[PDB]
């Protein structure tokens, strides 16, 4: 279709954690909506559910069970060979639709004992682990690398526990939200007066607003329209950044791709006006 | 009572840096730097560690070694 | 140690005073009304 | 509790049905799209590409309340050219520029940096 | 005693014949709700399907009747109860094969409430007649009755965690009635004073008086997307107030389609604006600020609570005299959906920056201060020289008291009367007022200028120790500050003086207010 | 099949299984516990 | 027995001579909050006619300053005759004048 | 008055005045005085010297403490009746501007001026920038907002007990809650919160909330309630048992289910109850035999009286405890834990009586964003702050602002020379923000910036026992008062 | 109608007899059937109110005496 | 032996008083606690003023 832009991509910056990039020659709701999606749609494996066998902590039972829900999956593994629990036809879980998870402690010695992620054993083989020490010794330390403290417990007091982690997305709980954050921003100058400052001086620059390195502050443009987005999309550490994004706009294609097999199932039948 | 996983605001998990900036709060007096040497950069976050109060030490305090 | 002589600056600042103030909690309880009253 | 379960929020169910579409009688050549279990990211997306198209008269979307997951876009469009085909070249237009961004992306992504796995 | 518990309240009269506690009842905490219409309610499934209405079967029904019994119960849109014409009333939980249990023409089945049905609404004190309306429920998730939020007026409810009562009539004789008489689209102008009892309020307020003004422009963009939310449209967009460079349309004229194409209110205009009473004849510069309706077309001006809101000549009563209830009905609900979703792209704030002005002010006012604080050691001066020459009609001491209090009143006027002047357009504090939201003109002046002479009685701070108010003052100090004059403002911090002074003044208004609600509960029931 | 009855301030097992007096036998004190269930409980992480 | 008695009821006396002179002067303690505790036990009470006596006896007294906090009250029935001592506020257990 | 300050005389017992103009002096040494400590100044210069605050730091390994400071003499008691009569200066700075000001007389002096405030007042930030009724509605509020109350609470059983899981020291705080272990035990969450109108889901006295915020544990909190029953004697021919009760024998056939309780009469640990489920079993055996003659069949030998749950929807039994009471009597207690999650219709405060109803909750995705992403965890209505001046509201919110960026705590202090507006302000842009709080925010339906800015910042936020599913209520048909043929209260 | 303590149930001789306290009805385990004089422990009644002033309760209509040692009360 | 008489609590006749944080930690009591209340009955009674 002839009003189809040329929707450019440019990387900036990329690390273990950060992607930070932009988006030209697109709609602003295509912005908006890739963004919506990092956030919502993009599916991760995260803990969903959790048994008690015994638990002796200084702290009540659902309170671990949350604790445990938020801690994040090196989901590295496509989690499209995992489907949702929905849909397979096995009885409540199985290996393949879920994780299991297992936890055993007690504190023996006189010391307060701390309990981790590194505890935390995944019973399903190890190419889906939690964050925490896993694929590196990593230079820069976190001293202790313990990811969370799951609770505390003292000489007597003991922890035991199963967990089943699954596939699910944002828009349903935020324990399965594949980003820290997510950094957006549009017309940087205010050429479009999008947002209207009173007294403009007093407003300082952004990062990239440097471009007017002039202190003359937002020259006007009444023609213009929203044309390259900043972003900056930050992991939890549960799936690498640029994996997220390709993972968003693919899944997206497909939640498209479906309404259109929807509306063509539509017209299958009776035409129902359709020219 | 124990620090909350991931900020509540944002998502930034938030555990992972606990008890590193209690050391090193020990070791070295420069707090608001002591934040950005763990890496928060954002105040959302910032919050979140500085304002939160460590009360799980009183409870494992008690003569509990029982319950 | 005060010698009320030797002193040449008596003034203080008064941001000081909740080492006074602290001092009165710290050493009455918080709530004193009660229990001296039922130990009288 | 009164709340529902999370996946409400999007499951459809057994008996509900994905869109639905009616005619409008106020107006020659118009039609109102519902989508069932549905949020302001596929609504809102649509939308403005329908409005890119300059054989659309008149395109928009609203949710009518936020507890009830549920969507209508109202397009209309010139007595020549039907609402259905607008709706169905939005949508693969669309699909094709987000598999455009999707291919310059990884592109964009192998060049320079070994630090991509 | 016998006598005794036929007495007074919770006495066999008064306390239980004349009221007595009913069935069919829910009661909740209420949330606002912008999306429901005025005469419907939002209520929690729980109370829907506990609660119950009786349904009588007739033959072109029945098979409906018949797939409710079919629900059971288990579900929501099901069915409590079958009644057999012989008497019987039958269970639905119990019986193993509803199915068995086949339906025929004379059998009542009490169903589970359902999105439609009629019920009377209400908020205890119920003060007046529409205290009390019949409205539509609507089924939602999570527990608390939704209500529009123009309901809240005549309700007096601020969902602050207010509570209502709801009530479900049984027959349809009782919904016939409620749905005829005490319906809320019939309540819209009041017996009691002729006038709107509800108008538009709070935000929708404030977003439509910064919606009207004629700086406002639309591209076909967002045009379309209020389009899309307005109920009764025709069908036809309007023609474009500017079609080149690039096509816009004014706010005013979008506005133009909210209201039913008929209204025909001149004059209510009356904000602060334009001039009192002969600026604008002063050869016409046609308004500005002045509201025309004609043909059902906002012409020029924009809205307020003049304009807009529960006064009686207003857009919403002219309407309803005009076009009828079912049509203002439709209109009230439509201008909160066009305005609140045009707020949602504007947005609306109130920081410390609409509170702070500049340097030259702030001298200004001190300078203010200064004079006035002068003034009255002038006045003490001449009073303790014995020279003030009592006023023809009151003794020394009440002249000076008087005279004084005419200073200090006259200074914050002045600060007062400067502030509101040294404020600019983008102050949302003054969007806030201007509008008629909330607030008004004395509370700008507190915040940002001055407070002022608090009081006690009907007279300044009394002196509660011997010839003095607070043991920090002098002896017989008849000055600004020792008898109570706050200097500074709310923010700027209050002195300690001042503090425990507005606390004194501050007190007046609780003590007023907890014994008001009972004489006011006992004078109206002796009338009725 | 026992009750267990954890005992107050020691928390050795009391196995009252009967209509004996619930005060455990060696600790003085007598205020008890009944222990959690073998029976599993199901939580959802949410 | 006849202060056990009178501490757990809240009554007065030992029930032969009257009880409503001195009525609720004993509470079970509040706790919602660790403030809430705390300020139950700094309660101070202010006896009257019960029921609608408007007077002097309700608002604030310029000598409480520094004495009863100015701003806390309950806000409906009595609002002004429940008054809370302020933070160094101090009562006098009392002495031999001797 | 020179041996009360010596020691000789009982200086907190005894008030001693001397009303001049009537050439009378009275001394009180009865109880029942209220008396504040103040400072004494002498030859119009404090009594207090610099010596004293070096021996009160000092304290940390020395014996020296405040009644060694009276002792001094440089404070006294003072009780209302001798309050009428000294000459009392608002601060030491006063004292030494009298150069040029009217007064050159003082007697004593205020230790500081917000002593004047009680517990309740005392927890909410910057007091004096409220329209006074405010403070004395957050003090009523400031009971309700329930917290961790006391630390040892795992083995209270108290009868109904509400527990935060995360409370936060409050981000800006007042120098006197120092004093009240706020600082151990708090009462709130430290919140990001914007003033917007939105969608208006928050008009009139309520909210916008973040549901991931809800999600991620925030205002999550957990409720007791603790159920008692005894077993009793309490006559020649009663006896009351705990016990299974079955229809076989016992008399009450109410159709809870009596499965869930144990052998014993009450049901373990860790079991999930609802509103149905029978919790303890116990049964009053009780005529015995006075209905003589084959009238044994079943549910003859003794009635039901056992306890349930008609309460609520409730959770999971947390702890049951047996032992026995003052009488001798067999005796439990059972605590019944819920997990209350923040939402429509929890009320909730800020600490300057914001109090609210909760009118919505929307997820991450249409919060509105800033340039980092920061989505409020709530929205307050912007008309909230105009007609009832909490100015500081906003003032708390910049200055906790300051505060996350510097990582310092703050300092509400109602009184001092801190010039809060210009001073924060201009700390605040020196952080990189725009020097009076407002940030350019987006809007999370169409991505488009919010035309105005919007006041935004963290602010110390409270959720009340006044839970909505608590005050849900309903009625069809029920019980009927046969002295009176009429429902129930409620 | 003198004998129906509860197998007042017309369609079929009864067993049991179920309480719905809730409802305020009497209904019957394997048929339909209400026949609800509702008795809700009629004790209850009188034990209703709380939240009104009470204490001193002067809404009380009875002491207890404590006939269980008494012959006479 | 005459009688028995409530003891307020924390106060010098109730046998905390005489303890340190650690021991009233390891008598189940909280150290933070502010006493001066009776107990009668299973409750904490506390007068007014
Ligand atoms: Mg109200
Ligand atoms: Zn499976
Ligand atoms: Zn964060
Ligand atoms: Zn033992
Ligand atoms: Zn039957």
């Amino acid at each position: 279709m002839p009003y189809a832009n040329q929707p450019t991509v440019r990387i900036t910056e990329l690390t273990d954690e950060n992607v930070k990039f932009i988006i030209e020659n697109t709609d602003l709701a295509v912005a908006n909506s890739i963004r919506r999606v990092f956030i919502a749609e993009v599916p991760i494996i995260a803990i969903d559910w959790v048994q008690i066998d015994a638990n002796s902590s200084v702290l009540h039972d659902e309170f671990i069970a949350h604790r445990l829900g938020l801690i994040p999956l090196i989901s590295d593994d496509i989690v499209d060979k995992l489907q949702y629990s929905r849909d397979c036809t096995c009885e409540e879980f199985c290996p393949e639709c879920s994780v299991e998870f297992t936890l055993d402690v007690r504190c023996n010695e006189d010391q307060t004992r701390h309990v981790t992620s590194r505890d935390l054993i995944s019973n399903s083989p190890r190419v889906i682990p939690v964050t925490s020490r896993n694929r590196d010794n990593d230079p820069n330390d976190y001293v202790e690398q313990d990811d969370i403290l799951i609770v505390k417990l003292r000489k007597g007091q003991e922890l035991r526990l199963r967990a089943y982690a699954k596939k699910g997305f944002g828009k349903e709980h935020a324990k399965w939200n594949p980003t820290a954050g997510v950094a957006f921003e549009y017309d940087p100058d205010n050429a479009l007066r999008h947002t209207v400052y009173p007294k403009p001086e007093e407003w300082p620059k952004s990062e990239y607003s440097e471009l007017d390195e002039d202190e003359s502050q937002a020259p006007y443009d009444p023609n213009g329209k929203p044309e390259r987005f900043y972003y900056n999309v930050e992991s939890c550490g549960s799936l690498r950044p640029e994996t997220i994004v390709l993972s968003a706009l693919s899944g997206l294609k497909k939640k498209l791709s479906d309404l259109q097999t929807q509306l063509s199932h539509e017209i299958q039948s009776d035409v129902l006006t359709i020219n | 009572m124990i620090i909350p996983v991931r900020c509540f605001t944002c998502g930034k998990i938030v555990g992972n840096k606990w008890e590193a900036y209690l050391g090193l709060l020990q070791a070295e007096y420069t707090e608001g730097d002591a934040l950005d040497a763990l890496g928060l950069k954002r105040y959302c976050c910032r919050r979140m560690l500085l304002a939160h109060v460590d009360l799980i030490e009183k409870l494992l305090n008690y003569a509990p070694l029982e319950k | 140690y005060d010698e009320d002589d030797d002193e040449i600056t008596p003034d203080l600042w008064q941001e000081a005073c909740w080492i006074v103030i602290s001092s009165y909690f710290d050493e009455k309880g918080l709530v004193r009304q009660q229990l001296d009253s039922f130990d009288e | 509790m009164n709340a529902p379960p999370a996946f409400e929020s999007f499951l459809l169910f057994e008996g509900e049905k994905k869109i639905t579409i009616n005619k409008d009688t106020k107006v020659p050549n118009a039609c109102l799209f519902t989508i069932n279990k549905e949020d302001h990211t596929l609504g809102n997306i649509i939308k403005s590409q329908l409005l890119k198209d300059p054989q659309v008269l008149f395109a928009g979307y609203k949710v009518p309340h936020p507890l009830e997951h549920k969507i209508i876009i109202r397009v209309q469009t010139t007595p020549d050219y039907s609402p259905q085909e607008a709706f169905t070249n939005a949508i693969t237009d669309l699909i094709s520029e987000l598999s455009l961004l999707e291919e310059r992306f990884r592109v964009a992504i192998k060049d320079k940096q070994e630090g991509i796995e | 005693s016998l006598k005794q518990r036929l007495k007074g309240k919770e006495g066999r009269v008064r306390g239980n014949l004349m009221g007595k506690r009913v069935d069919f009842s829910a009661r909740t905490v209420i949330t606002p709700d912008p999306n429901l219409s005025i005469d419907q309610v939002g209520v929690p499934r729980s109370i829907a399907a506990n609660m119950t209405f009786a349904e009588i079967v007739t033959p072109f029904n029945i098979d409906r009747l018949q797939e409710l019994v079919r629900r059971g119960n288990s579900q929501y849109p099901g069915a409590k109860y079958i009644i057999r014409d012989n008497g019987d009333r039958i269970d639905l939980r119990f019986h193993p094969k509803p199915s068995d249990l086949h339906l025929q023409t004379g059998y009542k089945v009490e169903r589970h409430m359902c999105d439609g049905d009629i019920v009377i609404f209400n908020r205890q004190p119920t003060l007046h007649k529409m205290s009390m309306m019949g409205h539509r429920v609507r089924i939602l998730p999570w527990s608390t009755f939704r209500l529009n939020l123009s309901v809240t007026t005549p309700y007096n409810a601020d969902f602050d965690g207010d509570e209502m009562n709801l009530h479900l009539p049984q027959s349809l004789e009782t919904r016939a009635e409620i749905q005829e008489l005490a319906m809320v689209p019939r309540m819209i102008v009041t017996p009691q004073s002729n006038r709107p009892v509800m108008g538009i309020v709070q935000d929708t307020l404030t977003a439509v008086r910064k919606f009207t003004k004629r700086d406002v422009f639309l591209e076909r963009g967002e045009v379309m997307n209020l389009l899309m939310f307005l109920s009764t449209w025709d069908g036809k967009v309007p023609q474009p107030a500017i079609l080149k460079p690039r096509p816009l349309w004014t706010g005013k004229q979008i506005f133009s389609l909210i209201i039913p194409g008929h209204i025909n209110c001149i004059r209510t205009h009356s904000t602060h604006p334009d001039d009192e009473d002969s600026g604008p004849y002063k050869h016409i510069s046609p308004g500005d600020t002045k509201v025309v309706v004609e043909n059902g077309e906002l012409i020029m001006g924009i809205l307020c609570k003049k304009s807009l809101g529960t006064s009686a000549g207003s857009l919403v009563h002219i309407s309803y005299l005009e076009m009828g209830h079912d049509i203002t009905r439709l209109f009230y609900s439509n201008i909160q959906t066009v305005i609140n979703n045009w707020l949602l792209i504007e947005g609306h704030t109130i920081g410390i920056g609409d509170s702070i002005a500049d340097s030259k002010t702030y001298q200004d006012i001190q300078n203010t201060i200064k004079k006035a604080k002068q003034d009255v050691i002038e006045v003490i001066e001449k009073a303790h020289n014995n020279e003030l020459e009592p006023t023809p009609g009151n003794t020394l001491r009440q002249t000076f008291e008087n005279q004084v209090n005419r200073i200090l009143n006259d200074a914050r006027d002045k600060t007062g009367s400067s502030a509101q002047k040294s404020l600019s357009e983008y102050n949302n504090f003054k969007s806030m007022v201007v509008s008629g939201a909330k607030g008004s003109k004395i509370n700008i002046s507190q915040v940002i200028a001055v407070v002022g002479q608090q009081n006690v009685e009907g007279k300044r701070i009394p002196f509660g120790f011997k010839h003095r108010t607070l043991p920090h003052f002098i002896k017989d100090d008849y000055g600004p500050e020792s008898r109570g004059f706050v200097e500074n403002s709310y923010l700027a911090g209050l002195t300690p003086t001042e503090f425990f002074f507005h606390a004194m003044g501050g007190r007046e208004g609780l003590i007023d207010t907890a014994v008001k609600t009972a004489e006011t509960g006992y004078i109206q029931r002796r009338l009725i | 099949q026992p009750m267990i009855y954890i005992c107050g301030e020691c928390h050795t097992e009391n196995e009252i299984k009967s209509r004996d007096p619930i005060r455990c036998r060696e600790c003085g004190y007598r205020i008890m516990y009944k222990k959690r269930t073998k029976r599993l409980v199901v939580f959802d992480a949410r | 027995d006849g202060l056990k008695y009178s501490l757990a009821t809240g009554n007065w006396g030992d029930q032969k001579k009257a009880h409503q002179a001195r009525a609720g002067v004993s509470q079970v303690l509040n706790r919602l909050t660790f403030a809430s505790t705390l300020s139950h036990l700094r309660r101070l009470n202010s006896p009257i006619g019960r029921d609608g006596k408007l007077a002097k006896p309700r608002q604030l007294h310029n000598t409480l300053w520094g004495m009863v906090c100015p701003a806390e009250t309950p806000e409906g029935h009595a609002v002004g005759l429940v008054k809370n001592l302020a933070l160094m506020a101090y009562i006098s257990v009392g002495s031999q004048p001797s | 008055r020179k041996l009360r300050r010596q020691m000789d005389i009982i200086v907190s017992e005894v008030s001693m005045i001397r009303d001049i103009r009537e050439r009378e002096i009275r001394i009180y040494t009865d109880a029942g005085r209220i008396c504040r400590p103040l400072l004494i100044v002498e030859k119009q210069k404090l009594l207090l010297k610099k010596r004293h605050i070096d021996q009160l730091k000092e304290r940390e390994y020395n014996n020296y403490s405040w009644q060694d400071l009276v002792a001094s003499g440089v404070v006294e008691y003072i009780d209302t009746l001798e309050e009428e009569t000294v000459m009392l200066a608002m601060t030491p700075d006063d004292l030494q501007e009298k150069e040029v000001a009217y007064c050159s007389t003082y007697t004593h002096c205020e230790i500081h001026p917000s002593m004047i405030l009680g517990v309740c007042a005392s927890i909410i930030p910057f007091p004096d920038h409220n329209q006074s009724p405010r403070n004395t509605y957050q003090s009523a509020m400031g009971k309700q907002a329930m917290g961790v109350y006391i630390t040892n609470f795992h083995v209270r059983m108290d009868t109904l007990a509400h527990v935060l899981y995360y409370p936060q020291k409050p981000l800006v705080t007042t120098r006197s809650m120092e004093y009240l272990r706020f600082r151990e035990l708090p009462a709130g969450i430290n919140s990001i919160v914007a003033i917007a109108s939105y969608t208006g889901y928050n008009q009139e006295d309520s909210v916008i909330m973040n549901r991931s915020a809800v999600d991620r544990g925030f205002f999550r909190s957990v409720f007791y309630r603790s159920y008692k029953e005894q077993e009793s004697k309490k006559g020649f021919d009663q006896e009351e048992v705990f016990e299974k009760p079955t229809r076989e024998t016992c008399q009450g056939m109410r159709h809870a289910i009596y499965d869930k309780l144990d052998d014993d009469g009450l049901i373990a640990p860790g079991v999930r109850v609802s509103g149905d489920d029978v919790i303890i079993g116990k049964t009053v055996t009780l005529p015995e035999n006075e209905d003589e003659l084959e009238s044994t069949n079943r549910r003859y030998t003794k009635r039901d009286c056992s306890t349930f749950l008609r309460t609520s929807e409730t959770g999971i039994v947390d702890q049951v405890m047996v032992t026995l009471n003052q009488e001798g009597y067999k005796f439990c207690k059972i605590r019944v834990r819920s997990v209350r999650i923040p939402q429509i219709g929890d009320k909730f405060a800020s600490r300057h009586g914001q109090k609210g109803t909760c009118g919505i909750q929307y997820r991450q995705e249409d919060m509105p964003f800033t340039c980092e992403g920061i989505t409020p965890d709530i929205i307050i209505n912007p008309h909230a702050i105009p007609s009832r001046m909490t100015i500081g509201h906003l003032i708390e919110c910049l200055q906790g602002k300051v505060s996350a960026n510097k990582g310092e705590i703050g300092d509400a202090t109602p009184f001092n020379d801190a010039v809060n507006v210009q001073k924060i302000s201009n700390l605040l842009s020196d952080y990189g923000y725009h020097l009076r709080g407002n940030e350019v925010l987006y809007n999370g339906f169409t991505g488009r910036k919010i035309t105005s800015q919007i006041f935004i910042g963290p602010t110390y936020y409270q959720r009340l026992k006044h839970m909505v599913d608590d005050k849900i209520h309903s009625r069809a048909r029920g019980p009927i008062q046969i002295l009176n043929r009429q429902p129930m209260e409620g | 109608l003198d004998a129906l303590p509860r197998v007042t149930c017309p369609n079929h001789p009864d067993a049991i007899l179920v309480e719905d306290y809730r409802a305020g009805d009497m209904i019957c385990p394997e048929c339909g059937l209400v026949v609800g004089d509702r008795v809700i422990d009629v004790g209850s009644e009188w034990r209703t109110f709380s939240n009104d002033k009470a204490t001193k309760d002067p809404s009380r209509v009875g002491d207890s005496q404590n006939p269980l040692l008494s012959d006479g009360d | 032996f005459i009688g028995k008489i409530p003891i307020m609590l924390r106060s010098t006749y109730c046998l905390l008083n005489g303890l340190t944080d650690r021991d009233l930690c390891e008598l189940n009591e909280c150290p933070l606690d502010p006493g001066g209340y009776f107990i009668i009955n299973g409750s904490e009674k506390v007068l007014i003023a």
